């Protein structure tokens, strides 16, 4: 097993727990309960070869003055999430993309961008083309629209990491 | 046949290592701790929360050192109509290039502005939230006030600061000051690794320090040059770094004196007496365990330094013509260059994240109840009122769900506020030098705070984190607490305008001369000239008479 | 260089393993509910719990002592008439002690035995265990004060035991009853949850480390349907909780705990009676504690689980007794058998797992077990050492103005001896008693050797609480004091504040004792019988004649008694 | 490394607490606690062999209605102690280990007859040649005169008790 520090990025309320316990704990529950600070963890395998995830849970990027720095320098991988349902939260991805490019000081960084709530197709103000051309922005990376309430695109996510922290 | 052997000191290390933390787990005396606590002044307390990015910088909006200046006064005018304001907010907030912190920035800014006339600003940020509250066409009740997409939000924070700075030190902050000292105090108690900062003793995982580290506590008998002498006792750990005793031996002296030994750490050396004569000790001599592009910081153990051993001091301008060290906390490459306890088994030490965690948590307790806690049967004005506004809001909107209540409660004032106060503890206090790893403690006591807010019942498993469970036992009973805590509000007495009038004046008077409306409003123009287009093209369907137009025409001919 | 491959994998597979465990503990630890407990105590009259506690020796037969034939038995009179001496006893209780031929056993006999002879006079019994503690302490020859009552070398002590029983039972039944029968409901309850042996009875929730099932066990809690039969099909649902690991016994034994506790009648008295059927094709199948399927190591068979037979949650399982259809369903219990510990096994017998065994690595639950049952347990000391109504119980303030009085007596200028006789005379030799054998106090209470250690265990924490030495407690000391190290301070304050406040009380004139002892021993004059104590003290009298006629003749005798003495021999013989 | 269950009884306050924190900690204080039920446990080489010892501290003898018979059960060694300074605590000892030999139900059983506090000579009650007489009328038994205050004959107690649990 190897040891393998993710960390997952989001506006207030993007899906972020919520894609988390759907990842680890299997389950999903509507709750409604900010996330602070929570370092996950999970025996997970990927291509063959199982190893030990670390996940690290944010908080809304300004739910409050906050440790914005140290998780972007030590963290490894990143899932940067946006919601289907508020234009805003992918309008505020940007700014997270330029300060983990910033602090990690490479173009080389791991990460992954993720439209959650794809359940949602009534309430869709954000397009998926619109997410995949955010994608192909930043050096063509890789974008999974995933919902955690129907278990969509949701491992694919720390997998699709765990790869790229690989190759 | 020599995994026999391997295994048999191996199980025999493990066996001593639990064993070890149990009997630790059971034999922690509590001995931690104050006198006065530095609060900061309420200009610098409101600067550091407007502009937490700005470090130094925010000093500059602080008048405590504009008739002349004809612009001020017109923009300040402009923004006086509510009109104007709303146009411009919500015109400004329509926009994709509007970055997240320009959003935190107009609202600072707009707030130091308006800090002189708080009856405007308050009723200001009533329409402007119900706005972004009953007229939200992306938005769910139950997530209103969680994503920053609004100015009113940061707004809100400021406003809460405000308003709640007198709560503050009246009854919140003494036990906060006394949770980070317990804390602080508690880490340093156990082993630390310089590298990486993971000490033993902590309330984080990550923070963990997951080697078996046979250290000692001593009680050394430290001397002061002055030649010159004068005795002293400091407790430190034989795994200690040679900064770290200096760092122990400050620490004593600025606790037992009163005033602080030094400003600067880098010029101060320590000696040790071997058989008479004083050598003085470096933080990494010739014969240091190197391993590879690695090396070894000199420890107290390196020199065998025995219980009850003397130690000197020297300062930069007693003997330290030549007697000098050089710093290696300094180096650009620090890290990469020297290693400490780092250069295998993590949750056998699971149980010091609960050793601490009882340690510090009485003081826990003491701010948790303050910060839900009623002063004479009586909650604080501003809770009071606006959840007065919360609940005539929820009223207004045809709801007949108590969560959306709670959760709009939740989301409002411990989450936009006392989050920011709890890891946010120099927001507070004075001369509080951050570090990293109370942070991350703070961020998991801050956790639990919120969690003893949710509606949701969610039992704890395995799968859940360490920090959840590391205070779930907790949780419940608070639960209950902050429930009722909430209902008591609402059973308060309605607050009577000629409380609320005089309340908003007094502190409006008490700091009109502590904030410079120039440098804000200066400041505030800027996002104006930048979306003129949104804001007139806004302005002009919500119905603009021709003074409007005419009063901002000439704003801009008295700012160009 | 091919060994050292299979050497990391070892290595690596045991640390996840590890891992695992010690995961698996603190997120148990964390997240332990108190799922515990009653109502009615199952109280003992006071003629069973009186018997109970001065004749633990032979249960049964301590039924011959609890009630005319006194008028006809005149040697039981003059016996009597002969034991109201303050003289005659002393002598007679000194005489015994004085003999090497008296042992501890004929010690407890003897003052269990005068305390029934004089249990209907129960004035005189205080006066006179009075004046032989006072001999056993002013004139005592191996005398170093601070070590008085410790060792049993005197009959005095043991009737100290008993007076403090008879003159506390009120205080029992009113104020420390209920948390002590709510604490052993506790204990029971939370050593239920998880696995214990069927053949060790070591179990994995515990308070001791000898009692601990060190072994490494995968149990799940299976909610179980239990059918009742009354014919072949005849069904009545009931809802059962059991372990995957749980032994066929051990499951009957639930649903029996189960079924007396929703019916508050036994559906059987005999366990053996009951045999359990399965249902896995939609037939029911009897499974028996071990059958031709039970794997084999060495020479012992291994016991029959449910996991043995695949028994899954919500399974329905049927209860048959002996008149249904156990005309062939009858099955012979294995727990029967002389050597069932030799021919048996559940959870034990005596490279991974090799170190998976470390003893150490299951510590945390006695913490956790110390967490579950420790509210009881705080509940059952305060009730001990605490004042309803700012009053002490009579023979607890009475007794200890007597010890303060003595000291007076002896002049001792150090409150230790004090303290040490306050704490030696009534939480050692009664309070631990009733602590370590709460079966003296209730009915139907059937103690475990295992539950008997726990019961030690949590004695020993409240007998440190008495402790006048702050206890450094290292990695050298027991664990039996490390679970309870952190919550002494606080019952050592309580003890020292509760002797204070004990002292400052008002003090009580013999006319409260009048009222008191006179209201005791017309309560219990009639219960048990003087006579059977009195031919059961004649035995002690004529076996040590001579010494005690020296000890009597010594002290000047008047010839009345010596006159007595021989009739009764007289009286005895003719 | 076996595992070795040496238990040790006594009357009230002869000191097999004392002997046995001496024999663990190696430290001697003179206080007041009555032992109610105590588990020590110590690694210890005995014969050039590292064994692993598990010294049960039981009470006095009737301090309170107690579950004798279960550690007699389950015991492989006994060290049965006595204060010379108190002859009644010597005599103590007879039915003592007459349950023992009842419940072993054999006569081979690992076994020391200590007679503690022999440091106190001027306070000496029990003579030596008592307790040695009677380690002989006890089938040859093994007999030592003791002192956990002045460190005397401490060790050899349970070591002689694992050197007879290992002998025929
Ligand atoms: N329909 C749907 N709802 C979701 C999904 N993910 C999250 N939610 C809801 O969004 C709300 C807030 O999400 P949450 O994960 O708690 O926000 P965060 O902690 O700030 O990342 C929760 O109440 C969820 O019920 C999803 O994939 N589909
Ligand atoms: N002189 C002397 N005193 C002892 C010795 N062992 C025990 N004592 C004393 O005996 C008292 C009670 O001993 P303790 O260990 O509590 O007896 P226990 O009931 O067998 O545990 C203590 O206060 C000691 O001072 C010894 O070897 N020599
Ligand atoms: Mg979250
Ligand atoms: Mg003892």
């Amino acid at each position: 097993m190897r040891e393998y520090k993710l960390v997952v990025l989001g506006s207030g309320g993007v899906g972020k727990s919520a894609l988390t316990v759907q990842f680890v704990q299997g389950i999903f529950v509507e709750k409604y309960d900010p996330t602070i600070e929570d370092s996950y963890r999970k025996q997970v395998e990927v291509d063959a070869q199982q190893c030990m995830l670390e996940i690290l849970d944010t908080a809304g990027t300004e739910q409050f003055t906050a440790m914005r720095d140290l998780y972007m320098k030590n963290g490894q991988g990143f899932a940067l999430v946006y919601s289907i349902t508020a234009q805003s939260t992918f309008n505020d991805l940007q700014d997270l993309r330029e300060q983990i490019l910033r602090v990690k000081d490479t173009d080389d960084v791991p990460m992954i961008l993720v439209g959650n709530k794809c359940d949602l197709e009534d309430e869709r103000v954000v397009g998926k083309e619109q997410g995949q051309n955010l994608a192909r922005q930043w050096n063509n990376c890789a974008f999974l629209e995933s919902s955690a309430k129907s278990k969509i695109n949701v491992n694919e996510i720390f997998y699709d990491l765990v790869r790229q922290i690989n190759s | 046949k020599k995994m026999n052997d391997q295994l048999e000191l191996m199980e025999s290390n493990i066996r001593r290592d639990i064993r070890q933390g149990f009997v630790d787990l059971q034999t922690e005396k509590s001995d931690l701790i104050v006198g006065a606590i530095p609060f900061l002044d309420y200009k610098h307390f409101a600067s550091r929360i407007f502009f937490p990015e700005a470090g130094t910088l925010t000093a500059v909006m602080i008048r405590d050192i504009t008739t002349v200046d004809e612009k001020c006064l017109a923009f300040a005018e402009l923004i006086r109509d509510k009109q104007f304001l709303s146009c411009f907010v919500h015109a400004l907030e329509e926009q994709k290039n509007f970055s997240i912190k320009d959003k935190c920035t107009v609202a600072s800014l707009l707030t130091l502005a308006l800090h002189g006339d708080l009856l405007y600003l308050t009723e200001i940020m009533e329409d402007l939230l119900q706005s972004l509250m009953d007229q939200s066409s992306n938005a769910n009740p139950k997530l209103l006030l969680r994503r920053t997409e609004s100015i009113v939000e940061k707004l809100l924070t400021n406003w809460m600061s405000i308003c709640l700075y007198g709560f503050l030190r009246e009854s919140v902050g003494q036990p906060l000051f006394l949770l980070v000292s317990a804390l602080t105090q508690q880490i340093s108690k156990g082993p630390v690794d310089s590298v990486t900062e993971k000490a033993l003793y902590t309330l984080s995982e990550d923070w963990l320090l997951c080697q078996a580290q046979d250290f000692e506590p001593l009680k050394l008998k430290v001397v002061f040059a002055v030649e010159i002498s004068e005795s002293l006792e400091v407790i430190a750990l034989t795994c200690d770094t040679i900064q770290q005793v200096k760092e122990k031996i400050l620490q004593t002296f600025q606790r037992k004196f009163g005033f602080r030994y030094t400003q600067q750490i880098r010029d101060i050396e320590i000696e040790y007496e071997k058989e008479g004569k004083f050598v003085m000790l470096q933080e990494v001599d010739d014969t240091s365990e190197i391993r590879g592009h690695v090396t070894m910081l000199n420890t107290l153990k390196h020199y065998q330094v025995g219980d009850g051993a003397c130690i000197k001091v020297i300062t930069p301008k007693i003997h330290a013509p030549l007697k000098t060290q050089n710093s290696v906390k300094d180096d650009k490459n620090f890290s990469i260059k020297y290693f400490h306890l780092v250069d295998k088994i993590k949750e056998m030490y699971l149980i010091k994240l609960l050793s601490t965690k009882v340690a510090v948590h009485s003081f826990v307790e003491n701010l948790f109840k303050s910060i839900w806690g009623l002063p004479n049967n009586k909650a604080p004005l501003a809770v009071k009122y606006f959840f007065d506004f919360l609940d005539e809001q929820a009223e207004r909107k045809k709801i007949t769900d108590p969560d959306v209540l709670h959760i709009w409660k939740t989301n409002s004032l411990p989450l936009r506020f006392w989050v920011n106060i709890l890891k946010n503890p120099d927001f507070v206090f004075s001369d509080m030098e951050k570090s990293p790893h109370l942070d991350g403690c703070l961020s998991v006591i801050a956790q639990a705070f919120m969690d003893s807010f949710s509606l949701t019942d969610t039992h704890l498993d395995k799968h859940s984190p360490t920090n959840k469970l590391l205070y779930g036992k907790d949780i419940p009973q608070y639960k209950q607490e902050v429930k009722s805590y909430y209902k008591l509000v609402k059973d308060q007495t309605s607050i009577s305008s000629q409380e609320l009038k005089t309340f908003l004046q007094e502190e409006s008077k008490k700091h009109q001369n502590e904030f410079n409306e120039s440098a804000a409003l200066r400041e505030l123009y800027k996002y104006m000239q930048r979306y003129f287009t949104e804001i007139f093209q806004k302005l002009e369907q919500t119905d603009a008479p021709s003074n409007l137009k005419e009063n901002m025409h000439r704003v801009k001919e008295l700012f160009d």
